RNA sequence: UCUAAGGGUCGGGUACGAUCAACUUAGAACUGGUACGGACAAGGGGAAUCUGACUGUCUAAUUAAAACAUAGCAUUGCGAUGGUCAGAAAGUGAUGUUGACGCAAU
RNA sequence: GCUUGUGACGGCCCGUGAAAAUCCACAGGAAGGAAUAGUUUUCAUGCCAGGUCGUACUGAUAACCGCAGCAGGUCUCCAAG
RNA sequence: GAUGGGGAAGCUCCGUUUCAAAGGCCUGAUUUUAUGCAGGCCACCAUCGAAAGGGAAUCCGGUUAAGAUUCCGGAACCUGGAUAUGGAUUCUUCACGGUAACGUAACUGAAUGUGGAGACGUCGGCGCGAGCCCUGGGAGGAGUUAUCUUUUCUUCUUAAC
């Protein structure tokens, strides 16, 4: 079955965000006026949460857990569809075609995705997605 | 070393502290195909670089020259 | 327009060294210069330089091999011997 | 004056010739020249549509 | 017709002694010595010259800003970005099939 | 009389090796915990010509078990070994071309290169392009393994002595005629100054045991005693026979 | 003094025209005290015998050779606690960053 | 066209044709860091300093070596019609 | 070619990381104070050896009886040291953009690790740059001119950065 759908996690295989994990928010499966290729809008993690230990305490833990997100229009050919899947409910409204075009709109979009990601990470949900893929 | 165009930036150079001296140069040059015209270059000597700004237009030329700081040592020609 | 009746590549040595040395050398020259099939990617791009070293024009794999030819007769009959003895350690 | 009478075709006889015809002009240079003319004529005829790529490809090798 | 002389004491044609002939405002021919051409940096995996990086002589790379020495993606000024894609995919697949091996031999320890 | 040529070679002036361009000493991995209890993996990162050597070298890269770093070793490339291959060195390593295993761990008939004399001597026997040793048996108590060397010899070494599976690359090099003085010239130019060779029969007496005479001739038997003395030994030394060898040689 | 052959650049709806710059080669006339690679420049050729295969090397300052070398052929020694060689001796050294498709000796 | 530089290729090898100082980059994430205001001198501009010894000329049928202002010997770059 | 060593009656010979307890960097701990201890490193084991190898950075014009990439004039650049101002960055702390190759004036990065440059044969033809050579017009000067030649010669240049 078509595996590029609203749940699919994937790894960015090319571009600045290469090697970072994303979640397709909504597929453009064929075409566009621009983007003349099958592509996807993804929310993804730029600067991952660093490891935490018992030695970490107080508001140092708050620092290690801060997550810098990103959002991208991406050719399918630059994604490596994973087996894992993460739930896109919170930022579905946030990541739109019109979200790109007007940077001010992108910055607010990340703002939500940032809070959405930091929520999910605490309480240990979708764990793999919050760890760096080492290469 | 360096050439300049934005005429606002040039003015800010003339006031840039370490700039003690400037110089103005006048040359006869030709317009397009036909007759000549009076080209004038505004050279500011900075510490590590010498900026020169061409004003190809004789009108903008003189009205620029008065705008120079009265505290500047200007070498004419 | 066949240029030489026999000498082939060996016609560079001219009349020198005597026929039976040129015979011998020509055989091993034709061996060493020729392009070979690449086991890994399957285009015949494998060429020598530095005896025993055979590398591929693209895909850039390098294989150690005979001095004038990619696979040497003994290497093969060793390749099968190692097949055999390994299967003894399996089954 | 001598160079002019050259371009008028003079002083080129068999008795004015010292280097072998190869040293005078290389046979290879003639070929490389000629072969590049035919090579690039095919290209324009092909990119005009005056000649179709299949006829072009045979001519390229017959060239 | 105008000939030229070396501009330094080394008389010889070595690699660091290259010459270049140049017409000066004086209207004369003068020589000038020519630094050796720099070579492009190379990728650590494949070995091609990696694009986007300025090609200088080694100590000159300290006189230039870091964006002449890198491209943005991770392993920027280092590997050739097809090579990075390779070791992205390979990383993911091998970490995945590693998990495929843990759970299969976990079954072998349960059933045997 | 003079000091003859083969005596001068010993003090190493013009006779030392021409070593500048060589890639390095070719050695097996130091014999450590990993190799003797386990195995350890590495990648051949290159296979490269060595100046003055007929067989290629394989630069092989291993992790360092006790520190974060890469330690590079130089093997002698076995034929069929290729770049990017994984090489397995250890007692428990599988048997495939390129891996390094103790002789005790391979069945007889295994063909193995760069094999150690004592265990851990980082390799001795059958390193020249085309050679190899065969395992002709093991004696597990007082653990040994018996091998046939390229010379034809048979020798018994420790079962822990390590070989590397297969034959050395570059074989057949000696089959091609040099054809001319220069090809030999350029050969020894990267080895040592042994070339060309004056016949001691074309020298004067002061120069050689074979020197002098009103015709070139050796003048006395060219077979010299083992017990001869420096400056005497030029000839066929300790020769137990001589003349054209007729009949197959092939040790029994 | 003529003739011919051999090229470049453009616009053409989805057969050509137009201009610019090159010695090369061959053929034809006329012409002269038959001269003309006009100075310069520039291989004598052939048939054999002896001998070394060849290219290469040497007696600086009477010998360049048929002598030395060479590839090729054959022989010898040696698996490292070794072969050959160095040193008065050595916790010394050359071959050896080497291992018989190797080093060493003829 | 000539000299030179340089590129992309091709021939060659039982020859496959130095080293180190030095410079940069990447992987890493130790740590240090903002809202009453912190981080940044690999962006720009700006301030100071840069020691010691050689530096003339010949380089050759007269400046070197041949007893000498010796027809000998003695490494190299530029190169018009 | 010194050194712990090992030979040698001995002048000295051997060895060069060799059978050796072989050394020093980044900062913290000081607010008796000037620098002891605190970690964590790194275990590289002298040094000499290139005025043709490697290598941080300068050019043109002018000037002297004789010096010049060194002086004078103008214009640069490199290394080291200090440092402030502007810009950048951050309330989503450690930039954005491009599907991507990548971009840009910036755009924190210790230990440790790794990659590149340094850094490399020779010949052949092909491609291109530079300087030279050839040459048309014009603007100047000079030569020849019994006769012939809109002629013969020459000037028309542009450094590093
Ligand atoms: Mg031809
Ligand atoms: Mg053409
Ligand atoms: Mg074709
Ligand atoms: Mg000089
Ligand atoms: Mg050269
Ligand atoms: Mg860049
Ligand atoms: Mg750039
Ligand atoms: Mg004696
Ligand atoms: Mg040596
Ligand atoms: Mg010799
Ligand atoms: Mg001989
Ligand atoms: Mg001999
Ligand atoms: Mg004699
Ligand atoms: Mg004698
Ligand atoms: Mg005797
Ligand atoms: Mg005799
Ligand atoms: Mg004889
Ligand atoms: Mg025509
Ligand atoms: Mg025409
Ligand atoms: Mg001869
Ligand atoms: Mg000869
Ligand atoms: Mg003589
Ligand atoms: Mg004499
Ligand atoms: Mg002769
Ligand atoms: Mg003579
Ligand atoms: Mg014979
Ligand atoms: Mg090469
Ligand atoms: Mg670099
Ligand atoms: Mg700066
Ligand atoms: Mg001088
Ligand atoms: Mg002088
Ligand atoms: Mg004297
Ligand atoms: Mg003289
Ligand atoms: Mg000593
Ligand atoms: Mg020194
Ligand atoms: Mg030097
Ligand atoms: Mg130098
Ligand atoms: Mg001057
Ligand atoms: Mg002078
Ligand atoms: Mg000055
Ligand atoms: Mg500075
Ligand atoms: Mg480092
Ligand atoms: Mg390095
Ligand atoms: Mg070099
Ligand atoms: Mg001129
Ligand atoms: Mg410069
Ligand atoms: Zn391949």
């Amino acid at each position: 079955a078509k595996f590029l759908k609203a749940g699919k996690v994937a790894v960015v295989v090319r571009g600045r965000y290469a090697g970072k994990k994303v979640v397709i928010v909504k597929p453009h499966d064929e075409g566009s006026k621009s983007h003349p290729f099958g592509h996807a809008l993804v929310a993804g993690i730029e600067r991952y949460p660093l490891k935490v230990t018992k030695k970490h305490g107080a508001k140092k833990v708050a620092k290690r857990t801060k997550i810098k997100p990103f959002i991208k229009v991406v050719n399918y050919n630059h994604l490596l569809p994973t087996r894992y899947t993460l739930d896109v409910e919170a930022f579905k409204s946030v990541v739109s075609t019109e979200t790109f075009e007007q940077p001010s709109q992108r910055e607010e979009a990340k703002k939500v995705v940032k809070k959405a990601f930091e929520e999910r990470h605490q309480a240990g949900k979708n764990q793999w997605f919050f760890s760096k893929l080492r290469f | 070393a360096r050439e300049i165009t934005d005429i606002k930036q040039f003015l800010e150079l003339t006031r840039r502290a370490d700039v003690k001296t400037a110089t103005v140069k006048i040359n006869k040059k030709l317009n397009k195909a036909g007759k000549p015209f009076r080209q004038t270059k505004f050279k500011v000597r900075g510490s590590s670089s010498l900026y020169t700004l061409v004003i190809n237009d004789a009108g903008k030329a003189k009205k620029l020259i008065q705008s120079l700081p009265p505290t500047l040592k200007v070498n004419r020609l | 327009a066949k240029r030489t009746k026999k000498v082939g590549i060996t016609g560079k040595y001219g009349v020198r060294y005597g026929s039976s040395l040129r015979r011998q050398v020509k055989k091993l020259e034709i061996q060493q210069h020729a392009r070979y099939d690449c086991s890994f990617c399957g285009k015949k791009t494998v060429k020598r330089g530095a005896a025993g070293i055979w590398t591929c024009s693209c895909c850039k794999k390098t294989v150690a091999g005979g001095a004038y030819t990619v696979s040497t007769a003994a290497a093969a009959t060793v390749r099968s011997t190692i097949r055999r003895l390994r299967e003894m350690v399996e089954a | 004056a001598h160079a002019q009478s050259k371009r008028e075709g003079r002083h080129s006889g068999y008795g004015k010739r010292k280097g072998t015809r190869e040293a005078r002009l290389p046979s290879q240079v003639v070929w490389i020249r000629r072969l590049r003319v035919l090579r690039r004529l095919l290209a324009k005829y092909r990119d005009a549509g005056k000649i179709d790529k299949h006829l072009y490809h045979v001519l390229y090798k017959e060239s | 017709a105008q000939r030229v002389t070396f501009r330094r004491r080394n008389p010889y044609n070595t690699r660091s002694n290259k010459i270049k002939v140049v017409k000066t405002p004086g209207g004369i021919l003068r020589a000038q010595h020519v630094k050796k051409l720099a070579t492009r940096p190379k990728c650590g995996d494949c070995g091609s010259a990696l694009q986007g990086i300025s090609t200088l002589r080694p100590r000159q790379y300290a006189t230039v800003s870091k964006t002449h020495k890198t491209v943005s993606r991770a392993y920027g000024g280092s590997r050739c970005a097809n090579c990075v894609k390779e070791r992205i995919i390979r990383a993911f697949l091998i970490e995945e099939q590693k998990i495929v091996k843990k759970v299969v031999k976990e079954q072998t320890e349960a059933a045997k | 009389g003079r000091v003859i040529r083969n005596q001068r070679k010993g003090a190493g002036s013009i006779f030392t090796s021409h070593t500048r361009l060589r890639q390095g000493a070719a050695k097996l991995r130091t014999l450590d915990y990993a190799e003797r209890h386990g195995y350890i993996r590495g990648i051949v990162k290159q296979i490269v010509h060595d100046s003055g050597r007929g067989a290629p070298l394989a630069k092989v890269v291993f992790r360092d078990p006790y520190k974060y770093r890469l330690r590079e070793e130089i093997f002698i490339a076995n034929e069929g070994v290729h770049t990017g291959q994984f090489i397995y060195a250890g007692k428990k390593a599988s048997l495939n071309v390129g891996n390094v295993l103790p002789l005790g761990s391979v069945p007889e008939g295994t063909i193995v290169s760069n094999v150690e004399e004592k265990p851990g001597d980082r390799g001795a026997l059958a390193r020249a392009s085309g050679n190899y040793v065969i395992i002709i048996g093991h004696n597990p108590d007082e653990n040994k393994t018996r091998v046939r060397l390229p010379s034809g010899a048979k020798k018994v070494i420790s079962s822990d002595a390590r070989g590397v599976i297969g034959v050395i690359a570059g074989g057949g090099r000696v089959d091609k005629p040099l054809l001319k003085a220069g090809r030999a010239f350029h050969k020894y130019r990267l080895k040592r100054n042994s070339w060309p060779k004056t016949r001691g029969v074309a020298m004067n007496p002061v120069d050689h045991p074979h020197g002098g005479g009103n015709h070139q001739h050796i003048g006395k038997a060219s077979t010299i005693s083992r017990g001869a003395v420096s400056g005497q030994k030029a000839g066929l030394i300790a020769a137990r026979r001589t003349g054209l060898l007729r009949g197959s040689q092939k040790t029994q």
